[PDB]
RNA sequence: CGAUGUCGGCUCAUCACAUCCUGGGGCUGAAGUAGGUCCCAAGGGUAUGGCUGUUCGCCAUUUAAAGUGGUACGCGAGCUGGGUUUAGAACGUCGUGAGACAGUUCGGUCCCUAUCUGCCGUGGGCGCUGGAGAACUGAGGGGGGCUGCUCCUAGUACGAGAGGACCGGAGUGGACGCAUCACUGGUGUUCGGGUUGUCAUGCCAAUGGCACUGCCCGGUAGCUAAAUGCGGAAGAGAUAAGUGCUGAAAGCAUCUAAGCACGAAACUUGCCCCGAGAUGAGUUCUCCCUGACCCUUUAAGGGUCCUGAAGGAACGUUGAAGACGACGACGUUGAUAGGCCGGGUGUGUAAGCGCAGCGAUGCGUUGAGCUAACCGGUACUAAUGAACCGUGAGGCUUAACCU
RNA sequence: AAUUCCUUGUCGGGUAAGUUCCGACCUGCACGAAUGGCGUAAUGAUGGCCAGGCUGUCUCCACCCGAGACUCAGUGAAAU
RNA sequence: ACACAGGUGGUCAGGUAGAGAAUACCAAGGCGCUUGAGAGAACUCGGGUGAAGGAACUAGGCAAAAUGGUGCCGUAACUUC
RNA sequence: AGGACCGAACCGACUAAUGUUGAAAAAUUAGCGGAUGACUUGUGGCUGGGGGUGAAAGGCCAAUCAAACCGGGAGAUAGCU
């Protein structure tokens, strides 16, 4: 009956959600803007933004702690080398969701989730 | 909950000693027998501590002249008069419930000494 | 007498001096301020309508704001009404504080209970579950039979079936008031009252003897 | 488990009285591009609240 | 929280060693015995020349439970093993003369006063 | 007979009263306690087990009591399938035999996505006569009514003694119901840790995937119960059986014919909830709208322009609200959600580096690191300016006032 | 007794309590000697009974993880 | 009858752990099962855990839980030895 | 050595649950029995309807069996609907 529980289930089991957000966080760090569904965007915030704040403090333990989460080494290069010093003063709010219509295949409410700089 | 946080800390006793599970503890408890108000002693290993401010408990396990007893105490109760740490104890967990299955030499906790 | 409108702050305990924990519910009762007085000569019944708390200026509508403006009072978060007891007298704009319960000794607390949604009859009506094994085919938590046979050939009214449990007005009666704190605007009653934390309560004196 | 008299077309339309689709109801006009879009969504050219976003 | 079919240990030296509860007395559809509650028991094991022999049906009072008792401050007292003292069936006040193990302050009543005159703790 | 499934168990009831308990009362071969019997009474309550397919019954141990019946011997489009009663097989018996025996024994497929009524919930439309926002009265409807034991009165009354009260009061249980999460706990595949096999990240170290969450150990919030609070009442009214008072018909007698008083868990209220579709559509408070101009088969008629209010709806961020609608909060003059900051909680003293040890490991930095839904803050992100719906003073008759 | 109607025969064992079970009696309605009698070690997805362990079977259910069920988009039956 | 969870003979048979062609994770190689997006009600199905009790369930321990390996010690009645 | 023991392939089908307008006109999942033998399997052959074959159930003989299927006698006959 759910009262105060947090976290979408997304019609997957726990290991498929964990894997899926690991990939999708990797893709948002890599490309800086991805188009996903609106619920997957809204959960991707709570996975991605803690990696940016971990990246705001560069140390070997945070590189390894952000390589346990995310499991990719290019990603923990861009965090800690580019994104962490990019934000660096921005307290939360590393990413915005922009609703962008519906799919054709199944009429799902899409949304572009992007990092909040992209000044390039 | 600044109302509840303000209202509970008006009741928290101040001199609660620092103990952690594994410690042998004597707890002196007010026991009332009709008109006389006695104070009796319950010594045993702390096997569990719940920290919640005013609602902080701790479970002490004794092997009383026969079988084993677990008293859970509310730490900030006025019944619980004294807590004193007899033997500081060295364990690795936080809740020592495995000791419910062990007696004698198996239920033997090393000393901490640091 | 009348009651006051509170707000469920949550639960704590109150250690007595002889070491008896009392589970209390903390009810913040701010200044309930009377917005309307009702007489027999205009309404057929004597009752006061009070408000409490505070509302945003842009969120109160013009009907509602005109009501509180006539009363000469700040807009609150709601309007409630208490029936008067034949020798009581209130004026519009009069503030009523938790101090009213400084004598009462035992109260009744009325709130909306926590909504449990569409509940089945085992949760809702305490029906007993059928066998979990021994042959049972797809009917473990189901309600069983629901009526008789050709005679009546109908299910009677108010047959206990499944549906919305929770989220309705319930009154808990005869709760011992543990403290009245006029400084912090608090009322500590012994026990659980209905509702989640932050829900609006209505605390009256107990009508039972 | 199955019907016992064929239901009419009356009762059929009565059941479908609620199957009606609601219109959009009015879709909003962008600040810069001046073009139309669902509210709180980005436009077909990829603007939102008068600034340029996506740009594919 | 002792119910029917529950094997209890024996705290006194009446001769029984392991008993089974067969009713919880004191009400209709009463489910549980408890802190100091009277039950009816049958004796499932005995020592060879005790006062009570195997398969007798008599009363007992529960003196310790694994579930435990709650004090008025919120403190609980759980034991490790359920135990009873075999009372006499007609006119109570129990059979045995020694009492082993601790008991609780909730047998502080008239009858069980005898049980807490013995009983090395509490 | 172009099919109305038939015992018993379970789940779920529901009515009758010819009442098992509780409540009132008369007679008693009623001293008291406990009874017997009869009248009144249907509010609520009214066992768990052994054996048996069993209903029943016997037994064990409870209980205030373990009621008697109707409801397709209530209930298989709700469950079971043990029994009876298919096809296999055997025993006893009958028949020469095929076979047969409500004699016995072992084995043996129970389908249905609900259209209509009913019922439990929950909405949309319209009405309620201008529109709208709230608060209400209350017709009516439903829920709830069980009860033990201990103590005092009082070891008094009664009785030769044994024994042992009425009436009244206090306490504390059982079963049931409502709420709740402060406590005690359960869960807690979203938090921390231990650990086995194997694979990968180049490798050591560190991590991650997979093996039921790999197996485990703890555990936040929430939900929860075995947890903790509360409830069933007092009181009033009208009575049943029953008891009377005055009092004739019937100069006595007589509770009744006139008149009057008591009298029970039943009845109407008192308590809790729903409740104006209560079309008999009620009340109260507040808010908003104070334009022109044509046409006709001149009507509470139609149309054009200008206006668009109070408010609602949509959209968005959402919620201890939720199947979906609905309901509640917030939308930048803003803490609604996420993030962030601080705290708490949980786990249990991370990684890296140093030292001791041949090494596994241990110790220091270090109660360290990591911490979900929690708590207190913070506009960093997303809650957009607008558009949409809703109008422009609200009919006729009669009456009382226009001071 | 896979056989016994009367029958839950009677006695004993096990159980707090045992129409089943084991032992015995024998009044075998209606056993009985290759349509074999009586024993019988081992074997049996065999029938009946008892006990230890173990447990959500149950007392009495609670929470959680998933797949449907519910909402949206696409396709789109059936008995009657 | 279907682009059907069924049936269909032979041949090859790598790593680590393992007695093993079991089983777990992998290589070569091949796949993600031709409807998806949400939400996170009752109820059904497949599972996890559970306080105290521990067959009281029931026609009946049905189902579930439990046991489970290798070496060594040790092992009763009865027996066709 | 063994119609020997444990256990995969392989053959089977004891229990439960699901499924029962199925994924399937007999299966799936979790356990289950045999597993060097009276075993199992491939390819071919032979036996035919009052006939075959049968470690026997009235089982099996092309989803059909107390007498197959097809065609014919044949518009059998039907005091019955």
């Amino acid at each position: 009956m759910r009262h105060r529980k947090s976290g979408r289930q997304l019609n997957r089991n726990s290991s498929h959600r964990q894997a899926m957000f690991r990939n999708m966080a990797g893709s948002l760090v890599r490309h800086e803007i991805i188009k996903t569904t609106l619920p997957k965007a809204k959960e991707l915030r709570r996975v991605v933004e803690p990696l940016i704040t971990l990246a705001k403090t560069d140390s070997v333990a945070n590189r390894r702690l952000a390589f346990a989460r995310t499991r990719d080494n290019e990603i923990v290069a861009k965090l800690f080398n580019e994104l962490g010093p990019r934000f660096a003063s921005r307290a939360g709010g590393y990413t915005r969701i922009l609703k962008c219509g519906f799919r054709a295949g199944d009429n799902a409410p899409m949304a572009y989730i992007e990092l909040v700089d992209r000044s390039e | 909950s600044n109302i509840i946080k303000q209202l509970e800390q008006e009741q928290m006793k101040q001199d609660v000693p620092s103990f952690r599970p594994g410690d042998t503890v004597e707890v002196k408890v007010w026991v009332v027998e009709g008109s006389k108000k006695r104070l009796q002693a319950f010594e045993g290993v702390v096997i569990a501590i719940r920290n919640r401010g005013l609602h902080s408990a701790f479970t002490v396990r004794k092997i009383s002249n026969g079988e084993g007893v677990e008293r859970v105490f509310q730490t900030h109760s006025p019944v619980v008069d004294s807590i004193s740490v007899k033997r500081r104890g060295a364990v690795r967990k936080a809740k020592l419930y495995y000791l419910r299955e062990r007696t004698g030499k198996a239920a033997r906790i090393k000393e901490r000494l640091n | 007498m009348i009651g006051l409108v509170g707000k469920k702050v949550g639960m704590t305990r109150i250690f007595t001096e002889d070491g008896v924990s009392i589970p209390v519910t903390v009810i913040e009762v701010e200044a309930n301020r009377v917005t309307q007085v009702k007489d027999l000569a205009n309404d057929g019944y004597r009752a006061i309508q009070v408000t409490t708390g505070a509302k945003k200026a842009n969120r109160v509508t013009k009907p509602e704001a005109g009501h509180f403006a006539k009363a000469g009072v700040e807009a609150g978060r709601g309007l409630w009404e208490f029936r008067l007891a034949e020798g009581e007298e209130f004026t519009v704009g009069q503030s009523i504080s938790v101090e009213l319960f400084a004598d009462v000794k035992k109260v009744d607390v009325t709130g909306t209970s926590k909504g449990k949604g569409f509940a089945g009859t085992v949760k809702r009506w305490n029906f007993r579950t059928q066998d979990a094994t021994h042959g049972n085919s797809l009917s473990h938590r189901v309600p069983g039979s629901i009526g008789q046979n050709q005679t009546p050939g109908k299910v009677f009214k108010g047959k206990k079936m499944a549906g919305q449990m929770g989220n309705e007005r319930v009154t808990v009666q005869s709760l011992d008031v543990v403290r009245v704190d006029a400084e912090r605007n608090l009322l500590l009653v012994k026990g659980a009252v209905p509702g989640a934390t932050g829900s609006d309560l209505i605390v009256k004196p107990a009508v039972k003897a | 488990a199955v019907q016992q008299n064929k239901p009419t077309r009356s009762k059929r339309g009565m059941r479908r009285s609620h199957d009606a689709l609601t219109a959009v109801t009015s879709l909003s006009v962008d600040k810069t591009s001046g073009e139309k879009h669902l509210r709180h969504h980005i436009t077909a050219d990829g603007y939102y609240r008068g600034r340029k976003v996506i740009a594919k | 929280m002792i119910q029917e079919q529950t094997m209890l240990n024996v705290a006194d030296n009446s001769g029984a060693r392991r008993v089974m509860c067969i009713k919880v007395l004191g009400g209709s559809h009463r489910r549980y015995a408890g802190v100091g509650d009277i039950i009816k028991i049958t004796i499932k094991e005995a020592i060879p020349r005790g006062k009570v022999k195997k398969g007798d049906v008599l009363k007992a009072v529960v003196v310790r439970t694994k579930k435990g008792v709650r004090r008025p401050d919120g403190s609980v007292i759980r034991f490790d093993g359920n135990a009873c003292v075999l009372l006499n069936n007609n006119s109570e006040q129990p059979i045995g003369t020694r009492i082993f193990g601790p008991v609780t302050r909730e047998l502080r009543s008239e009858k069980f006063m005898k049980i807490i005159s013995l009983a090395p703790e509490v």
